């Protein structure tokens, strides 16, 4: 048995992208992912709608664009032995600092910390703790990048081990990349 | 190369 978790997040709909790529909603049929955890950033009820309609179980935290000023800022979501935190990011600064990060990871007691903001994907374990960064799922434009790669992350779990896998528009081909995280 | 992964989504080629 399997918990599918859809992470995603800044978005930037309306203000700098239209929609979600049409070869990412090909993928995401409703009824196959059980959550979804959002860095925020929709910007707007019509991408939460959306979303809604993916999976039963949607958490999203507030990023500095969003219309929805009622998104706590933070939260702490579990499924099954994952302790997960997500938070959208731009409180941190340096933008994406590692020890800001790892200071929230002990903070919030998880033992995975979801953040956005950068618009570049990250997953990587640091200190037995694991850390992901799903980028933006449009491709959204930043004042500090060149390019941004329309990207989204899917969280395998199962038991005490997670297979993440992210995806990736480049060109017009969706391409992936696979981590596992195994708890300490 | 022609590397390709396995994903519940679909099947992809590795982005590297």
């Amino acid at each position: 048995d399997r918990m599918l978790v859809l992470v995603l997040g800044d978005l930037h709909i309306p203000h700098r992208c239209n929609s979600l790529p049409a070869k990412f909603k090909k993928l995401l049929v409703p009824g196959k992912i059980q959550h979804i955890l959002c860095t925020g950033n929709l910007c707007t009820k019509e991408s939460y709608d959306y979303l809604k309609t993916l999976a039963g179980d949607v958490h999203i935290v507030r990023g500095d664009f969003d219309e929805n000023l009622n998104y706590p800022e933070q939260k702490v979501v579990t499924v099954g032995q994952f302790k997960i935190g997500l938070i959208h990011g731009h409180q941190v600064i340096p933008w994406g600092d590692m020890a800001s990060l790892a200071l929230l990871q002990r903070q919030f007691d998880v033992d995975i910390l979801i953040s956005g903001h950068t618009h570049k994907f990250e997953a990587f374990e640091h200190e037995n703790k694991f850390y992901i960064n799903p980028g933006s799922a449009t491709g959204a434009y930043n004042a500090l990048e060149t390019n941004i790669i329309p990207s989204f992350v899917l969280m395998d779990i199962q038991a005490s081990t997670v297979v993440t896998y992210v995806y990736q528009l480049i060109g017009d081909d969706v391409k992936v990349e696979r981590i596992e995280y195994k708890k300490p | 190369x022609t590397t390709i992964y396995w994903t519940p989504l679909g099947t992809f080629p590795r982005i590297r």
